[PDB]
RNA sequence: CGGGGGGAACCUGGGGAACUGAAACAUCUCAGUACCCAGAGGAGAGGAAAGAGAAAUCGACUCCCUGAGUAGCGGCGAGCG
RNA sequence: GUGGUUCGUGGAGCCAUGGGGGAAUCUGGGCGGACCACCGCCUAAGGCUAAGUACUCCGGGUGACCGAUAGCGCACCAGUA
RNA sequence: CGUAGGGAAACCGAGUCCGAACAGGGCGCAGCGGCCGCAAAGUCCGCGGCCGUGGACCCGAAACCGGG
RNA sequence: AGCUGGGGCUAGGAGUGAAAAGCUAACCGAGCCCGGAGAUAGCUGGUUCUCCCCGAAAUGACUUUAGGGUCAGCCUCAGGC
RNA sequence: GGUGGAGCCUGGGAGUGAGGGCGCGAGCGAUAACGUCCGCGUCCGAGCGCGGGAACAACCGAGACCGCCAGCUAAGGCCCC
RNA sequence: GACCCGGUGAAAUUGAACUGGCCGUGAAGAUGCGGCCUACCCGUGGCAGGACGAAAAGACCCCGUGGAGCUUUACUGCAGC
RNA sequence: GUGAAAUACCACCCUGGCGCGGCUGGGGGCCUAACCCUCGGAUGGGGGGACAGCGCUUGGCGGGCAGUUUGACUGGGGCGGUCGCCUCCUAAAAGGUAACGGAGGCGCCCAAAGGUCCCCUCAGGCGGGACGGAAAUCCGCCGGAGAGCGCAAGGGUAGAAGGGGGCCUGACUGCGAGGCCUGCAAGCCGAGCAGGGGCGAAAGCCGGGCCUAGUGAACCGGUGGUCCCGUGUGGAAGGGCCA
């Protein structure tokens, strides 16, 4: 990574908690990431989107 | 004078019943992002040391 | 009427390092030990709860055993306790 | 601002106090580990106090302690030449 | 000290921890002859080797510090 | 700016110094004595009777590590298979 | 197949972690070094005990429990020493 | 002075000595191994070529996570302002 | 009449601004008696003057002194160079194997350059064609791979790991038999079971990337979550577990 290939988190997006950890390009992604994963609070796949780290 | 338990240790590791010595798994401290959901699963438990360094560490472990 | 000075260590108070250990070293340790000073005595200090701390309990202080290298303290290092 | 306590600022109370501000007398105040409340313990800012405890210049008893390069530095006119 | 362990802990307990799990895995769980005797986990004192703490196998520094 | 007797004062990180780090009781880049003290020494040395069986290593990895150490390797002893 | 101071396992005690010559395969070196750095092996190390090599730790021979004024052999040797 | 006689009489040094030379060898500079040459036993005055002679656990050099003095815009503290 | 709010009048508050009083903060000026210096005389005179000096405290300058640090490898030390990871060789046809031996790279990167389904096959040589070229793109024959795979090198690879596109987020959670490697600790591969999904008609594939580097153990602390402990009790301070 570096300063332009940072790090973030996904946050499913109901139950708001952080769940996954990755990384992105804010120069060829600036906008928020939003995936879609599995939550094992919720027991049930749900879009995250890309909070800070 | 008597010994004195090392508390280096008895922080860090515990002593089974049979007698092996247990400590938690090392690199899921911080530097986790790239890694596997694998590799930060597996390392979230105990493993037994070898047994040379866990002879040592009961040594200091006198009392438990 | 009393004090002054002496006494081998032992005692309490006022001050108080370092080598060393941390396989370097500064916090840390060695340790409030060694040493200096004032004082006291056959002993000195402490001592009758504005305490301990969870028993709805104990009952001044001193010393030994035990509690225990437990609780905790610690560049949670060496080690302290 | 420091010292003591296992407590090295730690969530840091308790005991002590060099600096500042500065009360109350039981309907008071300190305490039970920051703080608030409930519940409890105690009753500071005057003092005294035997024994159980520590040491060994001194005297005595006793040693699977030494026996003149040993045992105190000195078994003898030694803290001497 | 031992008779129960597992867990960071509440806490459960021949099981317990991660877990949604009746899944999977970690650390755990069970004497010999003819009642007897014999053996043993464990524990206690001796002895022995080794380790930790202290000058710790003996002698040796250059140097630091304190009071005179 | 001389030499000199006698009486004096200044000292240990301190004194003096027409300056050499010279001098401070015959060795001064921090005097001497005594103490902390048996400082520390991963370095050198030294380690005392006899016989009996086996019998090495000087490699690898990490090591402010390289003439020192932790684990493994190679030796040994007791028990078990 | 192999019953050997063979091997597996658990446990206690170590020492070693400065190797060196030779032979073969390489690198480095100059197709130098009693040079250096690795690999398989061997020997000295620990066999500086014995025979040969004039003499010589490691080339050839050969693994020394002790005693004999007995015999056979290995390397190497048989004119004299 | 040295040297001879009477009188007194040290020293560092010293594994033990029955202590030759040459060509070789050997931890690479042999009185001590091998071969050869030489050499009768003990002395006194002398000369300094060798016993890698004596003395001082190399001032040089590196090594030690040794020390100490000096230095600065090295780190961290203290006096002082 | 009128606007959202409406008028005489009586309070409580604001806007701002003015004077008295409060109580303070700065600046100016002057006293004096604390405090300090001085005066043959001292319960006093004289000058300084609430500054200075001193005490607790803040922050700075501070080799003046004090305690220490100032790495190792090295064909002696120093100067130079190097220090972990990857690829090939040396490496003596298993693995492993040194040297300041010979050659080069990593400290990133991709939201597609991941997953799945379907389809497609390259450089290169010869001839052919406006602009138009030794190589822009089209047509034809030959072309088992010499192109390509983001980057060093290697091995691998079209019967895909290469190129196009469609729907997608498995760049999952909870574990994980058995193993490679191995001194420790690490690093590596991984079938399968459940939870919930994605591509597919289906068999099936998917726990990021054709592979091998792209990294950093503990200690200390930050953020979200969990709701386990809470120092008499209920909470909180502060912690532990998860990421
Ligand atoms: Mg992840
Ligand atoms: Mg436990
Ligand atoms: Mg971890
Ligand atoms: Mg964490
Ligand atoms: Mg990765
Ligand atoms: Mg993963
Ligand atoms: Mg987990
Ligand atoms: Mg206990
Ligand atoms: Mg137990
Ligand atoms: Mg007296
Ligand atoms: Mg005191
Ligand atoms: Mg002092
Ligand atoms: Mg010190
Ligand atoms: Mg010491
Ligand atoms: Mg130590
Ligand atoms: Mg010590
Ligand atoms: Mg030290
Ligand atoms: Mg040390
Ligand atoms: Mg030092
Ligand atoms: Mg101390
Ligand atoms: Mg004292
Ligand atoms: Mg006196
Ligand atoms: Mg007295
Ligand atoms: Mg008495
Ligand atoms: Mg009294
Ligand atoms: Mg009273
Ligand atoms: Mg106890
Ligand atoms: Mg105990
Ligand atoms: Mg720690
Ligand atoms: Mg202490
Ligand atoms: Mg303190
Ligand atoms: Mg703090
Ligand atoms: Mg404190
Ligand atoms: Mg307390
Ligand atoms: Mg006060
Ligand atoms: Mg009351
Ligand atoms: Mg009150
Ligand atoms: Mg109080
Ligand atoms: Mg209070
Ligand atoms: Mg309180
Ligand atoms: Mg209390
Ligand atoms: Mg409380
Ligand atoms: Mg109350
Ligand atoms: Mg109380
Ligand atoms: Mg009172
Ligand atoms: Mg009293
Ligand atoms: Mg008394
Ligand atoms: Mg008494
Ligand atoms: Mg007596
Ligand atoms: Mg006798
Ligand atoms: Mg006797
Ligand atoms: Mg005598
Ligand atoms: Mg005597
Ligand atoms: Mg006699
Ligand atoms: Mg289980
Ligand atoms: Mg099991
Ligand atoms: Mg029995
Ligand atoms: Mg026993
Ligand atoms: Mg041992
Ligand atoms: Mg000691
Ligand atoms: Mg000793
Ligand atoms: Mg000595
Ligand atoms: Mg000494
Ligand atoms: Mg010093
Ligand atoms: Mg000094
Ligand atoms: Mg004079
Ligand atoms: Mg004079
Ligand atoms: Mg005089
Ligand atoms: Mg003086
Ligand atoms: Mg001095
Ligand atoms: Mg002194
Ligand atoms: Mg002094
Ligand atoms: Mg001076
Ligand atoms: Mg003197
Ligand atoms: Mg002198
Ligand atoms: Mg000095
Ligand atoms: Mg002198
Ligand atoms: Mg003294
Ligand atoms: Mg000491
Ligand atoms: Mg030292
Ligand atoms: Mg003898
Ligand atoms: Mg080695
Ligand atoms: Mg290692
Ligand atoms: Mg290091
Ligand atoms: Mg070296
Ligand atoms: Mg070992
Ligand atoms: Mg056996
Ligand atoms: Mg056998
Ligand atoms: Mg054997
Ligand atoms: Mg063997
Ligand atoms: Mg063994
Ligand atoms: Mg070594
Ligand atoms: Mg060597
Ligand atoms: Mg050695
Ligand atoms: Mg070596
Ligand atoms: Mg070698
Ligand atoms: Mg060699
Ligand atoms: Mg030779
Ligand atoms: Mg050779
Ligand atoms: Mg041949
Ligand atoms: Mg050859
Ligand atoms: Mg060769
Ligand atoms: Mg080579
Ligand atoms: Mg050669
Ligand atoms: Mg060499
Ligand atoms: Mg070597
Ligand atoms: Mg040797
Ligand atoms: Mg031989
Ligand atoms: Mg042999
Ligand atoms: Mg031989
Ligand atoms: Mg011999
Ligand atoms: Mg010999
Ligand atoms: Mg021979
Ligand atoms: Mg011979
Ligand atoms: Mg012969
Ligand atoms: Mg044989
Ligand atoms: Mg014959
Ligand atoms: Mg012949
Ligand atoms: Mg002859
Ligand atoms: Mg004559
Ligand atoms: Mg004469
Ligand atoms: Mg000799
Ligand atoms: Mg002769
Ligand atoms: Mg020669
Ligand atoms: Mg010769
Ligand atoms: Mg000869
Ligand atoms: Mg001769
Ligand atoms: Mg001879
Ligand atoms: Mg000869
Ligand atoms: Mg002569
Ligand atoms: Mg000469
Ligand atoms: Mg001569
Ligand atoms: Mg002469
Ligand atoms: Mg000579
Ligand atoms: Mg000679
Ligand atoms: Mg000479
Ligand atoms: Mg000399
Ligand atoms: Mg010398
Ligand atoms: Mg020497
Ligand atoms: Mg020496
Ligand atoms: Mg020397
Ligand atoms: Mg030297
Ligand atoms: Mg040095
Ligand atoms: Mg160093
Ligand atoms: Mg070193
Ligand atoms: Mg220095
Ligand atoms: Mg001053
Ligand atoms: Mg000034
Ligand atoms: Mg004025
Ligand atoms: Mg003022
Ligand atoms: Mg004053
Ligand atoms: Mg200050
Ligand atoms: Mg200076
Ligand atoms: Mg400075
Ligand atoms: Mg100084
Ligand atoms: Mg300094
Ligand atoms: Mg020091
Ligand atoms: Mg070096
Ligand atoms: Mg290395
Ligand atoms: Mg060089
Ligand atoms: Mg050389
Ligand atoms: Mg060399
Ligand atoms: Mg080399
Ligand atoms: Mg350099
Ligand atoms: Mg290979
Ligand atoms: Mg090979
Ligand atoms: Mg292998
Ligand atoms: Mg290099
Ligand atoms: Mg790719
Ligand atoms: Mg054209
Ligand atoms: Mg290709
Ligand atoms: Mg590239
Ligand atoms: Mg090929
Ligand atoms: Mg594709
Ligand atoms: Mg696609
Ligand atoms: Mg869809
Ligand atoms: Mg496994
Ligand atoms: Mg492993
Ligand atoms: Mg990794
Ligand atoms: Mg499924
Ligand atoms: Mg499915
Ligand atoms: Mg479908
Ligand atoms: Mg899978
Ligand atoms: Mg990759
Ligand atoms: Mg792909
Ligand atoms: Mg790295
Ligand atoms: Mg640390
Ligand atoms: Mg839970
Ligand atoms: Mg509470
Ligand atoms: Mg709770
Ligand atoms: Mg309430
Ligand atoms: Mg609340
Ligand atoms: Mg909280
Ligand atoms: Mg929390
Ligand atoms: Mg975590
Ligand atoms: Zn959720």
């Amino acid at each position: 990574a570096s300063e332009v290939r940072i790090k973030l988190l996904l946050e499913c997006t109901e139950c708001k908690r952080r769940n996954y950890a990755t990384e992105k390009n804010k120069r060829n992604t600036p906008n928020k990431l939003e995936l879609r994963k599995y939550c094992p609070w919720c027991r049930k796949h749900t879009v995250h989107r890309e909070v800070k780290i | 004078p008597k010994m004195k338990t090392h508390k280096g240790a008895k922080k860090r590791v515990k002593i089974t019943a049979s007698g092996k010595v247990v400590a938690m798994k090392t690199g899921k401290r911080h530097l986790n992002w790239q890694k596997s959901g694998k590799e930060i699963r597996q390392k979230g438990r105990k493993f037994v040391l070898a047994k040379p360094e866990a002879e040592r560490i009961k040594l200091l472990l006198p009392y438990e």
